[PDB]
């Protein structure tokens, strides 16, 4: 590696060298560059509509909201900072964007700030039997922000309820909505409750004047789910400028490669995106962004 | 919801051959001055093809198969063809994809759709006053997933009879999920409904569906001045698609131009 005639002394493996010519190496350009396109992130889902939502259901009547065909930029929530926690379970929040699933739901209500302590997996309680159960394998996300300030009522909201008795325990994101009367002994309690029977649902005390503990939390639960069908929702991807006229690697929308890329006299159809030689080998492509 | 057109009363299936007619673009690849192979599902030059005609009582609505994929040939005056069913059982048990043009825009949905007997996008006093607008194709529909708007246009609602001078050739395939669309349209002169000579058919939608689909369905509309409505003139065809073998002649600016049966 000292100078060329050293080089071509090991090649023919020889400490003299008679006249000629020689090939010893091979010259290759190094990618100086990366280049990194994708389309535009139009049409996204309204994410903030729940986070940010004029009206919230009750916890035994959760409402919940199907997010597909859209691309969802988790990241917004992590660094916004207009929660009072978050926490989820299996991805971290700041790695969401990275994957891609095939159905996701937003199971919003309103809770105690004791209360939060029961969403999870493996927990029991009030709310985690009675109101809004999850399962053990639940790898989604729940954020909460404190709504002390936008949904406390002097007297109490009565329009947020919740259930404290059932007859039996909920499945995982099972929903029920009825007034039976809860029995406890054998007489039948004729639509009333009293002795051995309770009207299992009641309203919340969200006063102005509540605790940490007893204040109003916007909460919701986004669980994710990865099915047999395709993939209907994703991350954004990152992109940068368009390099010209130097080797790098491509790294396109759904194409990679390495070469030099400059500007052509090619006409493509509208719904052309990418093209190929004779030996189906990529020669030209379509910027994602511009046309 | 369960009247049907009692003026309805259903022909023989004629058949009558596809001479070069049916051929798509199998991907989006640019190609200039060559000849490739592709084998995928295409449809065999010169086969049979299924003649249907809807006009007041020849007036043709069944159901038909979706095993492999089929086709159109949506040549009419009045506007009759404003969209099409697809699914297995066609009501609230399974899903099914609906697709529908009202006239004024394009609209793809998916729902549990427990479609009527006889459905149909029909309209009603279209002497004064018509805009150009609809004016129930099934009963109940709830928990469905997927919604779409393409571009609007404008739909001739009228009723009218006579010759045809226009072609709108459709292919419909379920890639893996993915219920993949192409289209062409093109000037024509009638002579049995099925005008010849080639044509590719560029694509026009990807659908990320994934319902698993065996039979579909026309939606002719009916128009009077569901049980004793009216209908213009109107005919379509019906392919069923293959695994075949093609070749692919590409000029210089990537259209095809011609193609071979191997």
């Amino acid at each position: 590696a000292l100078d060329p005639l050293s080089e071509t002394k090991c090649t023919l493996k020889s400490f003299t060298v008679e006249k000629g010519i020689y090939q010893t190496s091979n010259f290759r350009v190094q990618p100086t560059e990366s280049i990194v396109r994708f389309p535009n992130i139009t049409n996204l889902c309204p994410f903030g509509e729940v986070f940010n939502a004029t009206r919230f259901a009750s916890v035994y009547a959760w409402n919940r909201k199907r997010i597909s065909n859209c691309v969802a930029d988790y990241s917004v929530l992590y660094n916004s900072a207009s929660f009072s926690t978050f926490k989820c379970y299996g991805v971290s929040p700041t790695k969401l964007n990275d994957l891609c699933f095939t159905n996701v739901y937003a199971d919003s209500f309103v809770i105690r700030g004791d209360e939060v302590r029961q969403i999870a997996p493996g927990q029991t309680g009030k709310i985690a039997d009675y109101n809004y159960k999850l399962p053990d394998d639940f790898t989604g996300c729940v954020i909460a922000w404190n709504s002390n300030n936008l949904d406390s009522k002097v007297g109490g909201n009565y329009n947020y309820r919740y259930r404290l008795f059932r007859k039996s325990n909920l499945k995982p994101f099972e929903r029920d909505i009825s007034t039976e009367i809860y029995q406890a002994g054998s007489k039948p309690c004729n639509g009333v409750e009293g002795f051995n029977c309770y009207f299992p649902l009641q309203s919340y005390g969200f006063q102005p004047t509540n605790g940490v503990g007893y204040q109003p939390y916007r909460v919701v639960v986004l669980s994710f789910e990865l099915l047999h069908a395709p993939a209907t929702v994703c991350g954004p991807k990152k992109s940068t400028n368009l390099v010209k006229n130097k080797c790098v690697n491509f790294n396109f929308n759904g194409l990679t490669g390495t070469g030099v890329l400059t500007e052509s006299n090619k006409k493509f159809l509208p719904f052309q995106q990418f093209g190929r030689d004779i030996a189906d080998t990529t020669d030209a492509v379509r910027d994602p962004q511009t046309l | 919801q369960c009247v049907n057109l009692r003026t309805r009363t259903q022909l023989p299936p004629a058949y009558t051959n596809s001479f070069t007619r049916g051929v798509y673009y199998p991907d989006k690849v640019f190609r200039s001055s060559v000849l490739h192979s592709t084998q995928d599902l295409f449809l065999p030059f010169f086969s049979n093809v299924t003649w249907f005609h809807a006009i007041h009582k020849r007036f043709d609505n069944p159901v038909l198969p979706f095993n492999d994929g089929v086709y159109f040939a949506s040549t009419e005056k009045s506007n009759i063809i404003r969209g099409w069913i697809f699914g297995t059982t066609l009501d609230s048990k399974t899903q099914s994809l609906l697709i529908v043009n009202n006239a004024t825009n394009v609209v793809i949905k998916v729902c549990e759709f427990q479609f009527c007997n006889d459905p149909f996008l029909g309209v009603y006093y279209h002497k004064n006053n018509k805009s150009w607008m609809e004016s129930g194709v099934y009963s109940s529909a709830n928990n469905c997933t997927f919604e779409y708007v393409s571009q609007p246009f404008l739909m001739d609602l009228e009723g009218k009879q006579g010759n045809f001078k226009n072609l709108r050739e459709f292919v419909f395939k379920n890639i893996d999920g993915y219920f993949k669309i192409y289209s062409k349209h093109t000037p024509i002169n009638l002579v049995r409904d099925l005008p010849q000579g080639f044509s590719a058919l560029e694509p026009l939608v990807d659908l990320p569906i994934g319902i698993n689909i065996t039979r579909f369905q026309t939606l002719l509309a009916l128009h009077r001045s569901s049980s004793g409505w009216t209908a213009g003139a109107a005919a379509y065809y019906v392919g069923y698609l293959q695994p075949r073998t093609f070749l692919l002649k590409y000029n210089e600016n990537g259209t095809i131009t011609d193609a071979v049966d191997c």
